[PDB]
């Protein structure tokens, strides 16, 4: 396929935990874990790591709503494979048709833009039911932690991080990573208007922390749409830049080179507020350009690289529609999905203690 | 032709609309009815979302359908 | 098990067209009608119009909320299906343990009431998401017509005034009904601070319509929370009264008898407002002494009258709960019972006729 | 302990509860932070819909469970 997904070292631990209790008979998998599995020959012994957390991976459906529509019991995703979920990133290699407006102020690109995308998802601090793993991992009595904030978001970036400094390295160029207000939408809940300068500060600690072991992302341009000022800070060699979109007018589209670069002297990336069940896509695969996920992934070719179809691009609507074999006879590409029978299953790679990304086995070991 | 709206206060209004009128003529009514901005809502019928531009026989809602009013939020 | 499922002519109306678009593939199943269908072995073409109709109220859930989690297409519950469960009344011999107080002003009954309870679907005027059969029948142009209204409710409960004016003669007795608000819950919909009178008058014309046909119904209790106006009416031999417990004190309860009836003279039976898609009393099948439906269904053995089992009596909750067999083991509600012995909802059903009188279904088609 | 409740404003709040705690003393706090006189209320967590009496022990709502708060008419 056309994308990849990384997960951290002790993403891997969890993973590790989850197969080795499931075939003690210590644990029982969720009802969308279990339908994957039913399909697969193996047993849980049988198949390698890889193989198990593909199986995972492959069992979010396209289009869900994590923020009311999960009950974290055995009904859809047992709270292990939640917190296992959560960590897993992919990215992609895009073509960014417009800036990223949000509704109707994306601005076309006149000649497209050749980017990268990278779905993580956020920490997830709403539910209609339980709560969720994220809740008990950054929560001490319903107050928010920091620390443990920041290691929740470096679990789940770093591996991105790494994967676009390598990728930048082998273009002979720096990377250029647009990041907007992750987390703090929806799946903040109850902390909507407090998650803020939490979710800066965890990149600001990320950033710092590895600034040394990323020597080519360069400029970092971060994006919430209110509730920051806007500032520039020097982060050893990288400049991270907080623009609000919301705040000051004139900022540079998510899909868009940030200011000082340039397709011959940067790689543009952008990070997408990813969820823990969803594809890529989640409300586009609906039919919807609304939220960071839908609106990234509606304004690129995403849709094409998951599903290896095709589409066309509208730009009175600024959205990648499906084929149109499929679509000449309201049919978005959740339909597609569901009439051909694609499913959601990738390469996988864990970020090494040493830092480098390699196969699940390898790393293990 | 009049649809329903089920409201943040848990009620449900009815509301004057045609099959001609977009989303956003819809959000300017919830408006006037109930004082939600039309930034601050997003709509939902049978689980899809409802999006402004689109008219709501665009969607085929018929004649009594019943439309979701969710708080809508700005973020990730 | 020892309930029985009544309907109008209308309703075997509905059923024998359903039926005949079935066996042509004019109309297509839902997925819970096609579910319950596809647990036996006969077509559409081969079995009678009762067990057609019994597998169709067999798509019924023990909880449903209906003017919520319902779709209303092919997702659950097609539009000709929830016409006629909608349609589908049901009736049982219950054991009233207190007086049907809500939530907690209920008064336990030292010696339970020996009386009968009459599950009637009342108009469905709110949806999650589509519109309703009810919505298109008794809507016009969004108002409320209350003849259609009138024409509804008709079809729906003259079928249990019938079989309990028989139950009535068999007892040389008059019977003594209770009915609430039956539409007016969330039912309502848009319409819930309208549709009070619209039930009030409903009632009425129903028993204006055919005070002759029910020489033994007496006295019939109807009792809003509040929105109407305490009223006595003499509809014929019929004391009709509008008696809001809400608003008047020492109301009788919905389970008690009302003013000037006794066990002596009167059978009592309590009409129960129920949903299209759902088994009597489903807010209590999830455990809930809450809605009309719950808490009559609580208050009374219903429950072990629609699963065969004995339950015991709770008089600090004023509930029945499941059998001590089962509950032996968190707070497993009745919902687990039938769930884990896989008790299915399927009864005698019979239809009232051109001349009033109830017969078996193939019967009265012809 | 700390609970959530999706109150009617199409938002979430926050409540320091104990287990201990009755729905109708939840209920009270729910009308402490939001204004809804209890008698309008309804519970529900997670599909089971919760009475005045019991307490959130009996229903084992967890560390930092999600309650819908729905408005409350009478009547069927």
């Amino acid at each position: 396929m056309a994308y990849q997904l990384l997960l951290s070292k002790e993403t891997l631990n969890k993973i590790l935990q989850y197969k080795q209790n499931l075939e003690k008979g210590l644990a029982t998998p969720g009802k969308f874990f279990l339908e994957e599995l039913s399909k697969q020959e193996k047993s849980i012994s049988e198949m390698d790591i890889t193989t198990f957390t593909q199986l995972l991976i492959q069992s979010k459906k396209p289009q869900v709503f994590a923020e009311s529509q999960v009950y974290h019991d055995g009904t859809d995703w047992t709270l292990e494979e939640e917190s296992i979920l959560g960590d897993v990133s992919v990215n992609m290699p895009v073509t960014m048709y417009n800036d990223g407006g949000h509704g109707s102020s994306f601005k076309n690109h006149p000649k497209p833009i050749s980017g990268y995308l990278a779905y993580v998802p956020g920490a997830l601090l709403a539910s209609g039911s339980g709560p969720t793993s994220d809740m008990k991992e950054v929560l001490d009595n319903g107050k928010l932690n920091q620390d443990k904030l920041n290691a929740l978001y470096e679990r789940r970036l770093l591996p991105q991080l790494i994967h676009f400094n390598e990728l930048a390295r082998q273009n002979e160029k720096q990377a250029a990573i647009t990041i907007p207000g992750i987390g703090t939408g929806a799946f903040s809940g109850a902390y909507y208007d407090v998650i803020k300068p939490y979710v800066r500060n965890a990149l600001i600690h990320i950033l710092e922390k590895h600034k040394d072991s990323l020597p080519y992302i360069d400029i970092i341009h971060y994006d919430p749409y209110m509730g920051d000022e806007p500032a520039e800070k020097k982060i050893g060699h990288m400049s991270f830049r907080v623009s609000p979109s919301g705040v000051v007018r004139g900022t540079t589209g998510q899909l868009d080179y940030p200011l000082g670069s340039n397709p011959d002297t940067h790689i543009l990336v952008s990070i997408v507020a990813w969820d823990h069940f969803s594809w890529p896509g989640n409300d586009y695969w609906g039919g919807a350009r609304q939220t960071d996920d839908g609106v990234k992934a509606a304004s690129t070719d995403t849709m094409g690289q998951v599903t290896g179809a095709t589409g066309v691009y509208d730009k009175k609507w600024g959205r990648y529609m499906p084929p149109e074999s499929f679509t000449k006879d309201m049919s978005d590409w959740g339909d597609y999905v569901r009439e051909n029978g694609i499913v959601f299953n990738g390469p996988v790679l864990a970020l090494d203690k040493s830092g480098k990304l390699d196969t699940l086995e390898n790393v293990a070991s | 032709m009049q649809i329903f709206v089920k409201t943040l206060t848990g009620k449900t209004i009815t509301l004057e609309v045609e099959p001609s009128d977009t989303i956003e003529n819809v959000k300017a009514k919830i408006q006037d009815k109930e004082g939600i901005p039309p930034d601050q809502q997003r709509l939902i019928f049978a689980g899809k979302q409802l999006e402004d531009g689109r008219t709501l026989s665009d969607y085929n809602i018929q004649k009594e359908s019943t439309l979701h009013l969710v708080l809508r939020l700005r973020g990730g």
